[PDB]
């Protein structure tokens, strides 16, 4: 266990099954200015 | 200066007309960090999305524009760039009345339709961008393609202007 822990091998395998067979895919500031999003109606 | 006022708007009406179709066949409008299909640094269009670096570079797929009416009617309207299409329909008439002006000196209103052409598309460009904007935010930079659509928009108020301007002189003089 320990010799695997060292070379990655278990880092390896929670990255696959937790990460690399995930559904969602995601894995991830803020500047707070307004976005044109937020004032569209006026212009249209 | 009348001469000089057609070349102006001829020259303006193809430049814009070209400026604007290169726009939305070209695909350089936005950079971002998408997937060609990990994410790596793309160059999306309005159409298809494309791999800047790696190996599945130089590849490119539609963008799937679809994954609440507002919600709907927007990612509609940008599906299918209704408003940058209709841009440049607009810019062909007001190109063909520009065209036509000379062949037919008989009647005034064509130049009067063309101005009135450019700046409809104009305002469609305008919708386009705020549109195409909008549907995004639902890093990342605007490549040069969103740019010969800016400056479409541009150039089309100007020859819409230059147009009008002949259409005036034209009356103006005429009738006095």
């Amino acid at each position: 266990v320990l010799k695997l822990s060292e070379q990655g091998v278990l880092d390896k395998l929670k990255s696959k099954w937790w990460y690399d067979k995930g559904e969602c895919g995601s894995k991830d500031d803020k500047t707070s200015a307004l976005s044109l999003s937020n004032v569209a109606g006026v212009f249209y | 200066d009348r001469g000089i006022q057609m070349l102006i708007t001829t020259v303006g009406a193809f430049a814009a007309f070209s400026l604007m179709t290169i726009a939305v066949g070209t695909d350089y409008w936005l950079y971002s960090r998408g997937v060609c299909r990990e994410e790596v640094m793309t160059h999306s269009g309005l159409w298809r999305t494309c791999c800047l670096e790696g190996a599945f570079r130089g590849v490119c797929k539609k963008i799937d524009h679809f994954p609440d009416t507002a919600e709907y009617l927007l990612r509609a309207v940008r599906a299918s760039s209704v408003f940058p299409i209709l841009s440049v329909t607009l810019l062909f008439f007001g190109g063909l009345c520009v065209a036509a002006s000379e062949f037919h000196r008989s009647r005034h209103s064509v130049i009067l339709s063309a101005g009135i052409f450019f700046v409809s598309a104009g305002l469609s460009n305008i919708i386009g961008i705020i549109v195409y904007i909008s549907a995004n935010a639902g890093s990342y930079s605007y490549g040069w393609s969103f740019y010969f659509g800016a400056f479409s928009f541009i150039i089309a108020e100007i020859v819409g202007v230059v147009a009008v301007h002949i259409y005036i002189e034209k009356h103006q003089q005429l009738r006095a």
